């Protein structure tokens, strides 16, 4: 559902889904093209 | 004492996902 993230500091809106893209274990973030910030993982719980 | 490295040496730069877009 639409709904304001704060991830550390990292905030946005948007609707946050059960990701299917493979980060690898050094990576914290998904750029898309264009530099838009498609995938994010928490900090917490390191969700992607 | 000298040999050429022909395209070792390169690495994921940054830690933030891309995939099939050339950066």
């Amino acid at each position: 559902k639409c709904v304001n993230f704060n991830f550390n500091g990292l905030k946005g809106t948007g609707v946050l889904t059960e990701s299917n893209k493979k980060f690898l274990p050094f990576q914290q973030f998904g750029r898309d093209i264009a530099d838009t910030t498609d995938a994010v993982r928490d900090p917490q719980t390191l969700e992607i | 004492a000298y040999t050429n490295s022909f395209t070792r040496g390169v690495y994921y730069p940054d830690k933030v996902f891309r995939s099939s877009v050339l950066h």
